[PDB]
């Protein structure tokens, strides 16, 4: 049991035309976990696409995919699929599949390789910039309102350079197995902040907060700082 | 269709559990622990779960003919049909009090006499092996002399006899009993959800000594008056959560913010490790307030 | 004008309480004599949702008291189920106060919080409710023993007998005791029902207490409205909007209806029974009473029943 | 004595206003619904307005809500109509009338009268019936589905000059004191008032009446003249 999402049917697209992404998983018991779709676009941050539960009960879709893209899953073959229709070139992303899972307060701590779609023939406000030498300490901060970090709670991935984000925090200031305690997270109105201790050069890497927003019914994602190490 | 929740105060509802006044909430004494009560178990869309009944008029009943000088109580429906063991781990409404003795109280129904008193005093082992209501009978702990048509009640608990001297814990619920192929298809464990947040009990007392000699204290997960609702009212779910508040109902003040889950159980987050829901008064009244995300963050409770 | 549509409970009525003692109700019935009045101050409650008389909430709270004895004694000085003072005029009695009238009532009652580490926590004892020191709108009654140990005794009525010093009279569950004062307005009784005319008869809601009475058949007490109705509209609050109610009883498993009845605003159901050996003692008990529309007094019911082969 | 006495009406002109009262004796006044029924000379009773015990309950008819409010001090044993923005419509005699729970809320009792003057029907009958003494003679009602078709039947007897006197509720209910000559009947939408053995002293103004579920009101026939040969 090697824990493991892998995405297929990327490719180049031709702008209007469809498209069918498939995820396969293995190693866990696909039908416990649900699942996201995730892209970006590259060298832009982490936009959240689609939202499915364990049983399809509930399903999410971003405004801007919302009558064009359609999220399913086949538990009987360990698959997520995201068909997407009308396709335009807003839509050119690398799009990961990622897993919730329960004792991270369904974070996605499981990310596949992604794969790319080419079509051809931001909301949480953070620096986009920050640095700070080895040894010393820099706080990313991360600025929302009442209907995202004002309700709901604030998670941190971080991203090196051409790999799958990292849950980094949930629960504001919680951090998974093997995430180690530099890293602390804080959340205060409508703003949240992460901060990085002893800081060293592998800490190179994007870092993202991510927020549930009630008013959108659904996720929201901070444009990313490239911390940078020096 | 739209959901809603009866506008009482908390202080004039029933356990559900106990047909008893709800006298407080609580949290488990282990608060990350589960639990997996058989009665006041119901969506909120109104499925019961369990063997929950609809009224607390069945709730801790039990009713069944008993052959005269003999111990066996063969267990019927609360109205006399017969039990069928279809996803059930006893008849409705059957108590679901563990982890204790039940000193019982019955009579025969219908009443027949004409003088002399009809009720019947004696005793059950729940964790006794021949305790398999699933399989249709409970062997009571003395004879009873007149056979008959039997439907009676607890009347008081004490702790649990062959337990190498174990407490009264009604956190625990019976062993229904099993054969081969046989299980009882029991309401699944309810869970803390992450996020912080800890179920809500309500407690009612029922008599009976305890190695403490304290009160006598018996949690649930909704008020029987709530299930009644969600029973009759059969509202659509609409999100992953129900985010009601705790609101006094003199001054519109609102005490507390609270999750309800589909799956029929509240949550809060407790403001210190010390406080909680303990602290609130017992005439406020539940309020739907919207439906909310698996990721709202509730305001925590207590002072 | 108000308008929030009025609801019924969409549960079948097999399961549901009775509002004067928290026990299933076993069937329908009409009065002995369907001319009868009736006075219970229990399952008295609006259609709107203001409760009268003693009737509580909840099932919990129901056919239940509370009060202090000092050990030696027989005097019970009442309070309300949760403790709190039950004040000398506030009301007939505290609130679910048992209602039953023409029985000696057999108790059981156990000291509330709960001390003890071992023995039997539970004391029997008995009320006679017509003698004199009966005076529960006094916040007080008079037990037939003493009791050894004094404190909070809260505790129910556990059988019935006919009444003693009646002249041998019957359990009779459709009278109630004698209390309540006219020297307050809040000490009042709940007033007394009356069948509306219009050849209409109440229908009362049967379920059953142990207890020997002397024709050794069952002990059946008769109420108003299933208790989870009352609590239904105490919720609800449905704006009256007629001067009665149209409800058909249901049967769910086709949604045929079985026959029509008037839900007056008081809190009372009637219909016209088809003869005088017929009536809504004869449907199931498995169906459902529906809203239909809001009617006159002078709504002209078709009858309830039938009798042949 | 059971007594109602109106007064106060008399001799106004357009757009005025008029308070009439009416006083109980006899009888305890809070203890009964009362009605407003008016009768412009000549013409068939009209019921104007009905008020409940605890004034809970209040009606009117479609012809007077705007202009008309009842009330009553139980207090003072007095009903009350305030007339308000009267118009020529509105001549008649306005009689108070008492409903009488053992006869279904029938008005059992009616006082004589007091006239109102200003200058400057749903449920149908017969205009006239007749009969030779001894005979039978049957008056037809009929309305529609709100009324007849859902709610008893009442009929009034209105004597040659009298105020009314209830005949017959429930549809065939004969209150204390009425002949069996006098039977009632109905029949889906329909009413009919029966009298056999025909005398000299039943020559009156028959009314029919019914509760009208979408007026939400009572409602009258036009009247019969019933004139004995």
């Amino acid at each position: 049991a090697e824990v493991q999402l892998v995405e297929s049917g990327g490719g180049l697209v031709k702008p209007g035309g469809s498209l069918r992404l498939s995820c396969a998983a293995s190693g866990f018991t696909f039908s416990s976990y649900n699942m996201n779709w995730v892209r970006q676009a590259p060298g832009k941050g982490l936009e959240w696409v689609s939202s499915i539960s364990t049983s399809s009960r509930y399903i999410y879709y971003a405004d801007s995919v919302k009558g064009r893209f359609t999220i399913s899953r086949d538990n009987a073959k360990n698959s997520l699929y995201l068909q997407m229709n009308s396709l335009r070139a807003e839509d050119t992303a690398v799009y990961y599949c990622a897993r919730e899972e329960g004792s991270v307060d369904y974070g996605m701590d499981v990310w596949g390789q992604g794969t790319t779609v080419t079509v051809s023939s931001s909301v949480l406000t953070q620096p986009p910039s920050a640095s700070g030498t080895p040894g010393q300490r820099v706080t990313i901060s991360c600025s929302g309102s009442s209907s995202n970090i004002g309700s709901n709670y604030v998670y941190w991935y971080q991203q090196l350079p051409g790999t799958a984000p990292k849950l980094l925090i949930y629960r504001n200031n919680q951090r998974p197995s093997g995430v180690p305690d530099r890293f602390s997270g804080s959340k205060s109105g409508t703003s949240a902040s992460l901060a990085i201790s002893g800081l060293r050069s592998e800490d190179e890497a994007d870092y993202y907060c991510a927020a549930w927003d009630d008013s959108l019914s659904g996720w929201v994602f901070g444009g990313g700082t490239k911390l940078t190490v020096l | 269709r739209p959901f809603t929740v009866p506008n009482i105060p908390l202080k004039y509802l029933s356990n559900s559990r106990i047909p008893n006044p709800i006298e407080g909430m609580s949290l488990s004494p282990d608060q990350t622990q589960n639990v997996q009560f058989q009665n006041g178990r119901c969506t909120i869309d109104g499925q019961p779960l369990g063997t929950t009944p609809v009224s607390v008029s069945q709730l801790c009943k039990f009713r069944g003919r008993i052959t005269s000088g003999q111990r066996v109580l063969n267990l019927t429906e609360l109205d006399g049909s017969p039990f069928m063991a279809f996803a059930a781990p006893a008849p409705a409404g059957f108590p679901d009090l563990g982890s204790c003795d039940w000193h019982i109280e019955m009579s025969k129904i219908p009443n027949s006499s004409t003088q002399n008193n009809p009720i019947v005093t004696n005793s059950v082992k729940p964790n006794s092996q021949q305790f398999v209501p699933h399989l249709s009978s409970i062997t009571l702990d003395e004879n009873v002399s007149s056979g008959g048509d039997y439907i009676g009640t607890i009347q008081w608990t004490s702790p649990p006899s062959d337990s190498g001297g174990a407490n009264t814990n009604f956190w625990k619920i019976p062993d229904y009993g099993s054969s081969l192929a046989e299980a009882s298809q029991l309401a699944p464990a309810v869970y803390p959800p992450g996020f912080n947040e800890v179920i809500v009990y309500f407690m009612a007392s029922i008599p009976g000594p305890n190695q403490s000699g304290s009160p006598n204290l018996v949690p649930c997960l909704l008020p029987q008056e709530y299930i009644t609702h969600f029973i009759s009212e059969q509202a659509p779910i609409q999100g992953e959560a129900a985010l009601l508040h705790y609101v006094d109902p003199d001054t519109n003040r609102n005490l507390g913010e609270f999750k309800l889950y589909p799956g029929g159980y509240l949550t809060c987050v407790p403001n210190s490790s010390s406080t909680g829901p303990q602290q609130l008064p017992l005439d406020g009244v539940f309020v739907f307030a919207s439906w909310v995300s698996r990721f709202y963050q509730l305001k925590p409770v207590g002072t």
